[PDB]
């Protein structure tokens, strides 16, 4: 009203303080008989959180599929069978919410953020997207026109442009095919081809309906007639890739070459030994990265030096893995690499949004959230005895190496192969 | 005889589209029974219950706020301090960001080694942040650390060593950033912004200040400045999570000892150096860069003006763009849709800054220097707007939106802890969210009309411009449009 | 360093403006509108 | 309904009419809709098919032709015409309804006409 | 961008061309107030049309009644005085800003490259103005109104095969009478819609390389637009026009004209001091310094041929005088005798007044004489001025 | 030459005046050379290195505001300008010879002017 | 740029950059950021120190030698000597040139 933001505004009805210790609830999950998965989790924050999750991405693309996954994430929340994009877009900004979609190479996403209060808006806008979607000519040929500048502004970013590059280059079969497709499967992407895409591989037994902040009755009431008349399709073995190592180069001139060096390590279907990576990653635009699927990750280190600088860095980061493996870690660095690993999973964990995130990240991956507890537990048994023979059976493996930018100085890749 | 319909290719590629527009004209309505596109003022005061933000004042001045969640495994504890830039002198300028730098440079009890080996040790993190009025020191660790994590704030913000070969080494540090990373390009036409809109005032002057300054800075100028600045009156510790507000209380009134006692408030540096608004542009031309951006803004309102919330409805009304926005062609924003549909900007953002005594409102906008003109027009267009036709949908929908961003913000220790210390600093007090959702209501269409003729109707504007602009239009261009001759 | 190159690195808040022509009213004046 | 030949006798001469004068010069009946007459037209041909657009850019130049030359089609082909078989009617009403759409919820134009 | 929707109206094709020709073209900053008497001309223009039109509702065109029509307009026609004072001033007022238009271009050779059509374009507008206003100084029918018509007319019996030919085919007869005065008011009345025409394509023709400013330097690096900056600076010169123009019309409205033509035409008498008005004086000076009836009428035309002549003279490549020390000079040099030769015309034909006409018109001619060798000789001075 | 200072006072004079006419806005002599002038000064102008050119654009501008402004520039600056310091004579003679061997060989010139 | 439309020509070269490690990989066809350098300062340059009067052979075939000679002597007897250098030695290696 009138009064001065310092002084309380009088006649306002204030809401009763919840309690300084309040007990977390539990995820209530129901499967339906088509083989959906609904789980929810009920949360004191006022902000709600509702996410679809499927099991699918650039591993089912090949061929006659190439691009269909990263134009399925840009014709997210587009017109529907039932509504308009002008419509939709008006729905959820008078709700105050949010809409975000991600593709990776093995999971797409669909999430609505908005207050708790709103969650049959929130429901029923998120189902109707995935479940209808028009995929109409002129709305497909603008994500397409727009996808054509996004694959341009990607050498910008070497960092993306090589962790792109050496999953192709190390891996051979379905996990080779590149998230961003090049601009010749894009004159070919159609609305009918995205439709026969989506019709065969966004099943009901191969969705998550994860929600954070919602009560599991309700969300049971609105979701359920949404989705219970989806068929009943038997589950399809995942396609199998095959780790074998290989080298990326690309002359582009420039004085900053960029380069990648990077080993094979398990999947998360490997409970262990994939804890140890992410320590690995936390004990090392210069970084070290990780890429872990269900069953085979990549752990590797970056790097950026000059045209003639460019023959010491590469040896210079084969040593470190070298000395990792061969034991020159101290336990301060080894303790220090824990609590980081430790706290770094336990401080995303406050955010609602990933919570939700990793309810549908691991009710798709397993089947089940595993407890956070018996991760920390795993982390704080690693010994430097582990450490070490991990590093050295990983790094024992072939070897994939991408560079861009001036490759002149570059030398070969069993040049470097042999130092590992 | 004529052709069957689906002989010819283009007769049947007729026949698809149409079949196709066919189950457009037929929604199952099982799918729109919920959402709806008009916008409905809601008011729902239940889901919105939160901890007890309990304060304590000590007897030195200092303010202890906590937000407790015990639940939680993670706390972020910090101190916020009514100090910045804008208190600093011409002569001084540059020595708070000076301070933020040797902050963590050494302690009697702990060098720069020992500080950061305990902080890996524990997981933890230190962040320090400067600006023109505030400035801020805070810690993210676990549960079982922040006795800890308020020991180590205590001791660096009261034993600092300040070692002048540290110093000489920052020096150089700051010396080469001030020169070297200069191509944030958003930031520099804000520092421009604040220059030539605050001329000859204490909030035109930038956070890292001058080389000549910089180059001058001592180890006493260090010690005079916390001296003088950080006394007990002016900072607030605030810590959000896993935390007891008597647990917290007890560690500050054992560590913060040794705090400056000077009895001068912030209220009184300010009146004693008023800030005021001066309409004036800068214009950076430089035609090898691909893209111009610009910022023009209006003086705007201070934090504790009740037309300040009104100023953010305003604001959300304008709303923010960019190239990957799905559905920019279709939001409720006005000037976002003229953006849009017509491929006139980059990017376009609309900002509302507050300060004591001031504040800026106004649109930064990324554009071709092709689009400069089409879209300075529709920029000033939409905002004068605001003074003549305001609908009640376009208010309603500005304000469901303001209500849930500032809600959805509020997501780990952080953000909470920062809103504690921010919001002490500016009101004095922590405002409840349904008083806050109260003042938001109260914002209609004749509010918006009123507060838009109050800042923006034939108003003075401020310029920051740079690159390919010379299709910009000119200062009297811009101050001519901030009235419509038709009313 | 140039001098248009200093400028834009460095944000300077003691503009002067020409005076030959036209003399300022001090800053921190009302609007002559 | 009036309009409609199966009931009104005069509509089917009215039709019949029309589609005689079509035939002749090989012309449908949507070809006769301008993108300069409305931009509601011009938005629908854009989101036709480029099959569609350039069986009916064919369809015009061929007319003009023959209406250059003062001829009409041989009757071998007039005899394969299709006058009212149609391609833009479906789309125009879509385009309109989402037009009614904006307009209803306070949206701005998607497109307009320039001022002469 | 693509325009999909209707921004600032003044874009749209209804106004573009008045947006792009009138409010938005660039000019240079540093215009001064000399280049604001283009404008000024055109309201000239402007004011001669509108109070001409309104005159010609009560003036008759006939030997009998021409006198007495315009004396009924300044007597029962209310408000007559002012629109006859208007129309009779504003002739005058026509030519003071057109001459001044005219030097402005001389001291910084706006005639040059690449504004030669505009040069060339604006001799055919000043000979357009001279026929225009000698026609309707007729139109009243006095004393040097008939007298006036008697001598320029009879400048065609120069042409010796078929001079004496086009004189009667100017008078209409044998004499000057009202077939004269009825096709003079009938041109009269076409001529300044040509005259628009003109200055329509004059300006057209400067456009497509914008004004040359005073440094005489490429300004492309300067420009502004001329709404609203030269739009107020314009303004400013419009008002002062108005106070200049007013104080001929209420305090001094027959100053600049001869009583003589307060006389009804008399074909028998002659007045003893027959001369024109006075922006054709420096004219009619130099038609006068000439013994010989076909050498002064080709005398005039050389000084056309002079003029058009001067856009296509090799030359230096500097343009403003402020950078043409000599060129200034023999600028300032020209206008003392350009205002001699208007004095000496109204002088009678008598010594000194002959010797002095001569060599003022010997003067005049010098100048566009000495501008192409002075070109040829500054064409050198960046060799030997060196560093 | 009449036209050398050291030989002749009076083209001392006019070179003085010359000078202290350019200095007073910081312009060079070369810089009233227009590229609108002759499409030979345009091709001389288009073939020297970007900096000069740049600079010399600079000059103009800086000029243009004092003029503008009714200025000259300060004493101090006034005192290191360099009014005859040549950077375009040596291309434009040289552009000349070209086109005056093109001319004598029968070739067609290599640009023309616009008719007006 | 129309280097893409004849693939052998682009394959032939594509190799020998990947075949070799040394001079020899240094491409025929330099990359555009390599050519946003070069100049006629740059030019002039390389052709000095490349171009002796040991590494160039005057062949005619179709001509008198003794005409030959009348005119190229005194044309290129101005040219300096230079002790020769040797060509950089090269090494050929495996390697994989790929561009999906
Ligand atoms: C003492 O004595 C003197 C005076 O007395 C007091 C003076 O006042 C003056 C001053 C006078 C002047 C400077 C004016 C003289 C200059 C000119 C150009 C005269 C102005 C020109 C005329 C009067 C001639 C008018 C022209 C015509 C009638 C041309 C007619 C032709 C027309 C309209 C068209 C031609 C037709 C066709 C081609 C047929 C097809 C046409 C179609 C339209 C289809 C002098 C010198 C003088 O010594
Ligand atoms: C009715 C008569 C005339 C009208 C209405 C007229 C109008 C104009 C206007 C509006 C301009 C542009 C603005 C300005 O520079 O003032 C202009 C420029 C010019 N006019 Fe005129 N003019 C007339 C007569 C003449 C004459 C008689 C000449 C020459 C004999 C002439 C030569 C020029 C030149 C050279 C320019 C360009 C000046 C420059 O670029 O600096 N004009 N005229
Ligand atoms: C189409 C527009 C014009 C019309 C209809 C027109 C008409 C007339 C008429 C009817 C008269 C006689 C009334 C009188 O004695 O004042 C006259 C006189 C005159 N007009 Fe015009 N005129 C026009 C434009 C011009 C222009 C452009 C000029 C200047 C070049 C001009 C110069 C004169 C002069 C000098 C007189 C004689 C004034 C006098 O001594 O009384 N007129 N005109
Ligand atoms: C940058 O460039 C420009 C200038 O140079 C620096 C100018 O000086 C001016 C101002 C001067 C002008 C427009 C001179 C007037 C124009 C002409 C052609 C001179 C004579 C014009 C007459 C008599 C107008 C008669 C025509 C009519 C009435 C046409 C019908 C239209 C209507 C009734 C609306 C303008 C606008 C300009 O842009
Ligand atoms: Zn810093």
């Amino acid at each position: 009203a009138l009064t001065s933001l310092d002084m309380p505004l009088q006649g306002v009805s204030l809401p009763p303080p919840l309690a300084d210790k309040v007990e977390p609830s539990k995820l209530q999950i129901t499967t339906l008989p088509n083989g959906l998965k609904i789980a929810s989790e009920t949360t004191p924050n006022p902000a709600a959180s509702i996410g679809l999750y499927v099991d699918c991405g650039s591993i089912y693309e090949a061929p006659y599929f190439h691009g269909a996954t990263h134009l399925l994430e840009r014709m997210a929340f587009k017109s529907t069978l039932n509504r308009t994009h002008f419509r939709l877009v008006r729905e959820i900004e008078a709700i105050g919410g949010n809409t975000s979609a991600s593709a990776s190479r093995e999971q797409m996403s669909y999430t609505i953020d908005a207050l708790k209060t709103y969650v049959p808006e929130m429901v029923e806008v998120l189902i109707d997207s995935v479940r209808n979607p028009a995929f109409l000519d002129w709305e497909v040929n603008e994500e397409l026109r727009k996808m054509k500048v996004e694959i341009a502004e990607l050498a910008k970013n070497p960092m993306g442009f090589l962790l792109e590059a050496i999953h192709s280059a190390g891996y051979s079969g379905p996990l080779a095919s590149p998230l961003y497709a090049p601009e010749s499967a894009l004159d070919r992407l159609n609305g009918e081809l995205l439709e026969e895409f989506m019709t065969e591989n966004f099943t009901a037994a191969r969705m998550v309906l994860a929600a954070s902040g919602v009560e599991h009755e309700e969300l049971l009431k609105v979701a359920e007639p949404l989705t219970s008349d989806l068929p009943n399709v038997p589950p399809q073995l995942a396609p199998k890739s095959q780790y074998v190592g290989g080298d990326f180069r690309q002359h582009t001139g420039g004085e900053a070459t960029h380069f990648a060096v990077a080993f094979e390590v398990p999947g998360w279907n490997n409970e262990k030994e994939a804890v140890t990576a992410t320590v690995l990653q936390m004990l090392m635009s210069c970084t070290a990265f990780t890429s872990i699927f269900n069953d085979t990750g990549l752990f590797g280190i970056y790097g950026c030096s000059s045209p003639q600088f460019a023959a010491k860095a590469i040896e210079l980061a084969a040593k470190e893995l070298k000395d990792v493996a061969g034991g020159k870690v101290n336990q301060a660095h080894l303790d220090r690499a824990k609590a980081a690993t430790k706290s770094a999973v336990l401080m995303n964990l406050e955010s609602r949004m990933i919570a939700a995130e990793d309810i549908g990240r691991q009710i798709l991956t397993y089947g089940e959230r595993k407890p956070v507890d018996q991760f920390l537990k795993s982390v704080d048994q690693l010994t430097l005895k582990d450490i070490a023979d991990f590093t050295s059976k990983v790094i024992s493996k072939p070897l994939t190496m991408g560079s861009f930018g001036d490759v002149l100085a570059v030398p070969s890749y069993d040049t470097i192969s042999s130092k590992f | 005889s004529p052709p069957p319909p689906h002989l010819m290719p283009y007769d049947h590629a007729a026949e698809i589209i149409k079949n196709k527009i066919k189950k457009l004209e037929n929604p199952d309505k099982r799918f729109l029974k919920y959402a709806s596109p008009h916008p409905i003022l809601a008011s729902h005061n239940h889901i919105l219950s939160a901890p007890e933000t309990r304060v304590t004042t000590l007897p030195n001045g200092l303010r202890v706020a906590t937000e407790s969640n015990l639940s939680a495994k993670t706390a972020t504890v910090g101190v916020w301090i009514d100090a910045g830039s804008r208190f600093e002198s011409d002569e001084t300028n540059g020595t708070a960001h000076f301070l933020e730098h040797m902050i963590f440079k050494g302690t009697d009890r702990r060098t720069v080694r020992a500080l950061e080996e305990e902080i890996e040790d524990i997981g933890g993190h230190l962040n320090a942040y400067t600006s023109r009025e505030q400035t801020t020191y805070y810690a993210k660790v676990l549960d079982s650390n922040v006795n800890q994590a308020l020991d180590v704030l205590a001791d660096i913000l009261q034993n600092s060593k300040f070692e002048e070969q540290r110093i000489n080494r920052e020096r150089d540090v700051i010396l080469r950033e001030m020169q070297e990373v200069e191509g944030q390009t958003d930031e520099v036409v804000l520092d421009h912004l604040h220059a030539t809109a605050f001329q000859y005032t204490p909030l035109g002057r930038t956070i890292l200040g001058p080389a000549q300054n910089v180059k001058s800075i001592t180890r006493e100028d260090l010690q005079n400045y916390i001296k003088t600045h950080y006394t007990a009156s002016r900072m607030v510790i605030a810590a959000a999570g896993a935390v007891k507000h008597e647990e917290v209380v007890e560690q500050v009134k054992k560590l913060f000892t040794k705090l400056s006692s000077d009895p001068t408030t912030t209220s009184q540096l300010v009146a004693n150096e008023p800030a005021s608004f001066t309409g004036s542009e800068v214009r950076m031309i430089d035609d090898d860069l691909p893209l111009a951006q610009f910022a023009v803004a209006f003086e705007g309102a201070s934090w504790t003006d009740p037309d300040s919330v009104a100023l953010m409805v305003m604001q959300t009304m304008l709303g923010s763009w960019n190239k990957n926005v799905g559905g920019g062609k279709h939001v409720g924003s006005d000037l976002t849709q003229r953006v849009a549909i017509n491929e006139i900007a980059e990017s376009i953002m609309a900002f509302n800054t507050n300060y004591k005594d001031t504040g800026l409102f106004g649109v930064y906008a990324v554009a071709k220097a092709d689009c400069l003109d089409d879209l300075s027009y529709a920029i000033m267009y939409e905002v004068t707007k605001l003074a003549y036709r305001v609908s009640d949908a376009d208010v309603t929908r500005a304000r469901n939106q303001l209500k849930s961003s500032l809600l959805l913000h509020m997501d780990g220790t952080s953000p909470i802890a920062e809103d504690i210390g921010r919001q002490l600093l500016t009101y004095g007090r922590r405002i409840p969210t349904a008083e806050l959702f109260a003042r938001i209501d109260a914002v209609d269409a004749s509010t918006v009309k009123r507060v838009a003729n109050k800042y923006i109707y034939d108003k003075d504007i401020a310029i920051s411009a740079i690159g390919p602009i010379q299709d910009l239009p000119d200062y009297n261009k811009f101050r001519r449009r901030t009235y419509w001759n038709r009313y | 360093v140039p001098a248009t190159v200093e400028a834009v690195k460095t944000p300077n808040s003691k503009i002067v403006y020409d005076d030959h022509n036209h003399e300022r009213y001090p800053p921190g004046d009302p609007s002559k509108r | 309904r009036l309009v409609d030949p199966r009931k009104n006798f005069l509509a089917r001469m009215h039709m019949k009419s029309v589609s005689n004068r079509l035939r002749r010069y090989g012309l449908r009946y949507d070809d006769l809709y301008d993108p300069l007459y409305d931009l509601d037209i011009k938005e629908a041909l854009n989101r036709l098919p480029r099959e569609i657009v350039d069986a009916r850019n064919q369809r015009l130049m061929r007319a003009m032709d023959l209406s250059m030359k003062h001829e009409y089609l041989p009757d071998n082909l007039q005899a394969v015409q299709t006058p009212f078989r149609s391609y833009l009617q479906d789309m125009l009403a879509l385009v309109k309804r989402e037009r009614a759409e904006r307009e209803a919820l306070g949206a701005l134009p998607l497109y307009q006409r320039t001022i002469p | 961008t693509i325009r999909n929707q209707r921004f600032s109206l003044l874009k749209q094709p209804i106004s573009s061309t008045l947006n792009q020709h009138l409010v938005d073209y660039p000019t240079p900053s540093n215009l001064s107030y000399w280049w604001g008497f283009g404008s000024l001309a055109g309201i000239c223009l402007v004011i001669q049309i509108v109070t001409g039109v309104f005159l010609a509702m009560h003036y008759t065109p006939h030997v009998d009644l021409a006198f007495n029509s315009v004396e009924h307009i300044m007597r029962d026609v209310e408000g007559g005085w002012l629109l006859r004072y208007m129309h009779a001033n504003g002739a005058s007022m026509f030519f003071i800003v057109v001459y001044l238009h005219i030097f402005r271009g001389l001291y910084y050779a706006s005639y040059s490259s690449p504004r030669e059509f505009v040069w060339c374009l604006g001799v055919v507008i000043f000979l357009l103005m001279i026929v225009t206003a000698f026609i309707g100084y007729v139109l009243p029918w006095g004393q040097m109104s008939f007298w006036g018509a008697t001598v320029i007319t009879s400048l065609a019996s120069a042409i010796p095969v078929v001079g004496d030919t086009i004189v009667t085919w100017l008078w209409g007869g044998f004499s000057v009478d009202n077939a004269t005065l009825n096709r003079f008011f009938s041109l009269h009345y076409l001529l300044p819609f040509i005259l628009v025409g003109a200055s329509l394509l004059h300006l057209a023709a400067l456009h497509q390389y914008g004004s040359n400013n005073p440094l005489g330097v490429h300004s492309e690096m300067d420009k502004i637009a001329f709404y609203p900056y030269f739009y107020v600076k314009d303004l400013v010169g419009w008002v002062a026009f108005a106070i200049f123009f007013s104080i001929w019309i209420f305090y001094a409205p027959n100053v600049l004209g001869h009583p003589d033509n307060y006389i009804p035409a008399n074909p028998m008498s002659t007045p003893p001091h027959i001369v024109p008005e006075w922006y054709f004086l420096p004219i009619y000076a130099i038609l006068r310094s000439i013994p010989d009836k076909a050498g002064g009428v080709a005398a005039i035309a050389l000084v056309f041929i002079c003029l058009l002549a001067l856009p296509f003279f090799k030359s230096m490549y500097v343009r403003s005088s402020s950078f043409r020390p000599i060129y200034q000079g023999m600028f300032w040099l020209l206008l003392a005798d350009c205002l001699l030769l208007g004095w000496i015309g109204c002088q009678p034909v008598e010594a000194p007044f002959v010797t002095i006409g001569q060599i003022s018109s010997l003067v005049f001619f010098l100048f566009f004489a000495i501008t192409p060798i002075l070109g040829r000789v500054g064409r050198g001075i960046p060799n030997s001025y060196t560093d």
